RNA sequence: AGGUGAAAUUCUUGGAUUUAUUGAAGACUAACUACUGCGAAAGCAUUUGCCAAGGACGUUUUCAUUAAUCAAGAACGAAAGUUAGGGGAUCGAAGAUGAUCAGAUACCGUCGUAGUCUUAACCAUAAACUAUGCCGACUAGGGAUCGGGUGGUGUUUUUUUAAUGACCCACUCGGCACCUUACGAGAAAUCAAAGUCUUUGGGUUCUGGGGGGAGUAUGGUCGCAAGGCUGAAACUUAAAGGAAUU
């Protein structure tokens, strides 16, 4: 049922390390963990295995991502910059 | 074992003898096991693809960069950290660029640059939480931790030592001009105290 | 006495009595 | 046929500037201000001083050879009271009064796009 | 000193805190063809010649 | 008591305009309540244009002007400037004179 | 106690060719001393002045062609076109109350790799039967105005580089070619080229630089 | 040079302020800008591209009562404040002081930290104003103006009348307020609603009951906080207050 009101996957750190510190934690930790969605196959088999890596449970497409997420805000910014100036080198 | 941003093992092909001598390229956000990395002057701009800055335009982002075409990388290798390409000039082979620190260090336009930012993103934007993950952390790095505070050690074992209270005694702002044993704290502080306001430059 | 001020005077005296009862919760 | 050289005046409050330069500007020739013709402050952006100032910069160009003077009156502009002060008038009249050759009479203030917030405050400069 | 004489041709109203000054419009005696609006002190009629020690100038409303 | 139909000023039909900065005390007062005042006066003053288009090259050129926009903020405009206050009746008078 | 004018060696200003009275004005600098002269001193300067005074017809009481000195062939300054901005006194009279303003802008290269951003102002007008005290566009109309104003430029540019280009700014072919296509869209009034400026000039190329300096 | 009632503090043989060709940075998008546009509201004023969206209108298109308003509850909600990254140009709580002053912890001046802005989240409050519930019908004309639409062998369009576009004339719903009297209504002030209400009843949510005490005590509830929400009583007093006239 309702195990942890507002302390979800934080019960592993009991009461120690202070409140505010944990809140920040849940935001991140939760992110990277979750069965991440593999843009390739489309099947959410890409699961974070060791820092900045993401292995697929089919074809094993190991992705280059963030320490706690497939792509950070500034990482996707990389996509457009490239694609934008990429068409200016061919056209 | 001791770094937070994947190491791609790119087995290359030797054009001087039928052989596949595996090279090493820092991993960048957006790559994976199956990307086709192309390096060199005539190599179309794409993540992973690396070539001289004179070979790219302003704004282009990169990491694991040279300083002189040939040092097989150097700058922006750590988790995330990238570098922009600003001021330019075809001749002279010079590309004024911006580093992680925000250094306007101008370099050659023939310096190799691995396109894309390093996969390590938002790491120190996460709390180590317990002492442990710090132990196991440096355990595969160097015995540079846990560091003891100077005022703790006695006058003999360190300059900041002693006293009947715990205080340092003299400004922990050692001049950039002291020596081994003399230097211990804030070396060449063109300022000190809580940082607030206009920073990064002027 | 401008009310906006009568509201801040009580704001400190209300936050004042929050800490006196925390000393003997 | 006439040797040109813009005047680039500075009509504003607190002081008036009257340094005439060449059509490019890279090289200037004479400057002087109104406050330089009065010892008492306040009457710095004043016309009487702006004139006395326009009288010198005047006789000074006559001593360098140039005759043509393209007035480029400029108001403080930017994010401040953009209105040519009591200088760009008794200064422009003291220019033709000396006997210079005015021409291509135009203006060039620093007109923005509202941009930054002017200094003062919400209630502002009340008193 | 570039001395110039002025001829009273248009006496207007009065300004100043007390209003003891008048805004008169005069024309130069030595090459007029132009009029300048200076001020005055006491009494003036449009038929008096003044001596302005200021070639270029003018003044109207005074606080 | 209520004494302004258009209230401070024209804001009916919308919720937030954008306050322009006063051109006297730089005070921030909304575009609507702001008392507009166009100043396109020439570049000279009195018979200045005389010795001007006189002791000047070109026949008279065209004699340029200055097109600037002033924005007072009530208090500033009511210094004896643009108003002199009004009468309840003729308070609703929209005219240049 | 040296007095600058004591060393101040006067010069002059010569236009390219396409214009008329190349004879603009004179200038002053520091005499060519031993180690660093005036020949290789400035040049990177400019000559912001009315095109009517450098044309011959004072009717063009607006548009100040900006120059950028390149070669100083014996006192004579052989400057070239560096842009054209609008007089604020004239552009301030153009923006009236009760109307709408349509400003466009686009960057492009000529044929000899000349990068420049040409601007183009545009306004809306009434008709020989308008009653309403004002006039405005349908916003979507202003979209077709910007869609074509910018289109007009890049369409017939790259014609003999800035050479015949500067020779098209003078005859105001744009002002009328603009309101000509934009006729099947809305009336329009004024419709000037506003300003234009150089931001990426190729090589010094004194080859085509002297085709005008002769 | 700055700057003011005037000074001052301040910046200046190191050449400032000023002028000029440039550079980078954050921010902003004026003028066009309206008794105007769209948005539920807070709002939203540069360009192009993209991604959906909503309203009016027009319709011999469609389902067919599917509906109107709504305690609990749910989303967005200025700025301030806030947690943490990026950015930090201007201004600028604090502070520093320079003044005037009897004093000035004030207003005026110079610098300047948070903030300012964005990213991921919070925060849920403004005289958040139309101090005016939503829904409907009706009681009134005028002219504007805004979006679509009807018709005018109409203006203007010349490459040919090609076609349309803008514009003018009446009409037209839906916008937007405004003017004009009051038939009515309102304590007045005033209002096409605040009218159709002692001739008192179209559906309907909420709220208020002399003034203080007090949006306080209290507890509960949301929130990291600030504080939000929820909300007494005792006791004391005959006025408080509205509008308007002199």
């Amino acid at each position: 049922a309702k195990r942890t009101k507002k302390v979800g996957i934080t019960g592993k750190y009991g009461v120690r390390y202070g409140s505010s510190l944990r809140r920040q934690v849940k935001k991140l930790e939760i992110q990277q963990h979750a069965r991440y969605d593999c843009s390739f196959c489309g099947k959410k088999t890409v699961k974070r295995g060791a820092a900045g890596i993401w292995t697929c449970s089919c074809c094993k497409k190991t992705v280059a991502g963030g320490a706690y997420t497939v792509s950070t805000a500034a990482a996707a910014t990389v996509r457009s910059t490239i694609r934008r100036l990429r068409e200016m080198v061919e056209a | 074992s001791g770094r937070g941003a994947p190491l791609a093992k790119v087995v290359f092909r030797d054009p001087y003898k039928y052989r596949l001598r595996e090279e090493i390229f820092i991993a960048n956000e957006g790559v994976h096991t199956g990307q086709f990395i192309y390096a060199g002057k005539k190599a179309s701009l794409n993540v992973g693809n690396v070539l001289p800055l004179g070979s790219v335009p302003e704004g282009t982002i990169v990491s694991n960069v040279e300083e002189k075409p040939g040092d097989r990388g150097a700058l922006a290798r750590a988790s995330g950290n990238y570098v922009i390409i600003i001021g330019h000039n075809p001749d002279e082979n010079k590309t004024r660029v911006r580093l992680p620190s925000g250094a306007k260090k101008v370099i050659s336009s023939d310096a190799r640059g691995v396109i894309g930012v390093i996969a390590g993103g938002g790491r120190v934007d996460k709390p180590l939480l317990k002492a442990g993950r710090a132990f196991h952390k440096y355990r595969l790095k160097r015995n540079s931790w846990p560091k003891t505070r100077g005022v703790a050690m006695n006058p003999v074992d360190h300059p900041h030592g002693g006293g009947n209270h715990q205080h340092i005694g003299k400004a922990s702002t050692i001049s950039r001009g002291a020596v081994s044993g003399q230097k211990a704290g804030l070396i060449a502080a063109r300022r000190t105290g809580l940082l607030r306001g206009s920073q990064k430059t002027q | 006495m401008r009310a906006k001020w009568r509201k801040k005077r009580t704001r400190r005296l209300k936050r004042k009595r929050r800490k006196v009862r925390a000393r003997s919760k | 046929s006439q040797v040109f050289g813009v005047a680039r005046i500075y009509a504003s409050f607190n002081d008036t500037f009257v340094h005439v330069t060449d059509l490019s500007g890279k090289e200037t020739i004479a400057r002087v201000t109104g406050g330089m013709k009065v010892k008492a402050d306040r009457d710095e952006s004043s016309p009487y001083a702006a004139m006395l100032a326009a009288q010198d910069v005047a006789a000074k160009c006559k001593e360098v050879g140039i005759t043509a003077v393209h007035v480029k009156i400029r108001a403080t502009g930017g994010t401040r009271t953009k209105t040519p002060g009591p200088g760009g008038q008794a200064a422009l009249r003291a220019l033709a009064r000396s006997g210079l050759r005015i021409g291509r009479i135009e203006d060039v203030t620093p007109v923005p796009s509202d941009s930054t917030r002017k200094k003062g405050g919400r209630r502002g400069r009340r008193l | 000193t570039p001395v110039t004489l002025a001829k009273v041709i248009k006496v207007l109203g009065r300004t100043g805190s007390r209003g003891g000054v008048t805004q008169v419009r005069v024309e130069f005696l030595e090459d007029t063809s132009r009029t300048i609006v200076r001020n005055v002190k006491g009494p003036v009629r449009e038929n008096d010649i003044l001596v302005l020690m200021e070639s270029e100038r003018e003044a109207r409303r005074l606080r | 008591p209520k004494k302004r139909a258009s209230n401070g000023r024209n804001k009916k039909g919308r919720g937030h305009v954008k306050p322009v900065r006063c051109v006297n005390c730089s005070k921030s007062i909304p575009k609507d309540k702001a008392i507009k005042r166009m100043a396109i006066r020439n570049i000279v003053e009195a018979a200045a244009v005389r010795d001007l288009s006189e002791a000047s090259v070109y026949p008279e050129y065209a004699l340029p002007k200055t097109y600037n926009k002033l924005h007072y903020c009530v208090s500033c405009a009511i210094h004896a400037r643009i108003v002199r206050v009004r009468s309840r009746e003729d308070r609703k008078n929209r005219a240049p004179p | 106690v040296v007095d600058p004018f004591t060393r101040k060696e006067w010069f002059d200003i010569k236009a390219p060719s396409t214009f008329e009275n190349r004879n603009v004005g004179k200038t002053l600098v520091n005499k060519s001393t031993g180690l660093k002269s005036a020949s290789d001193a400035l040049k990177g300067r400019v000559v912001e002045v009315c095109l009517a005074d450098l044309q011959g017809s004072e009717d063009h009481s607006f548009r100040k062609i900006k120059l950028r000195v390149d070669e100083v062939q014996g006192k004579n300054l052989l400057t070239n076109f560096h842009g054209m901005d609008f007089t604020t006194d004239k552009l301030r009279s153009m923006v009236r109350k009760w109307q709408t303003l349509i400003e466009a802008n686009v960057t492009v290269k000529t044929s000899d790799d000349y990068v420049l951003r040409i601007f183009a102002i545009a306004f809306t007008r009434k008709q020989a039967n308008q009653v309403k005290r004002h006039s405005y566009a349908q916003s979507s109309h202003i979209r077709a105005i910007r869609k074509v104003i910018s289109e007009i430029l890049t369409k017939e540019v790259q014609g003999s580089t800035l050479a015949q280009l500067t020779s098209k700014l003078i005859p105001e072919v744009i002002n009328k070619e603009i309101e000509n296509a934009t006729k099947d869209i809305f009336p329009l009034q004024n419709i000037h080229v506003r300003k234009v400026k150089l931001l990426k000039q190729p090589k010094f190329d004194v080859g085509a630089l002297m085709a005008l300096h002769g």
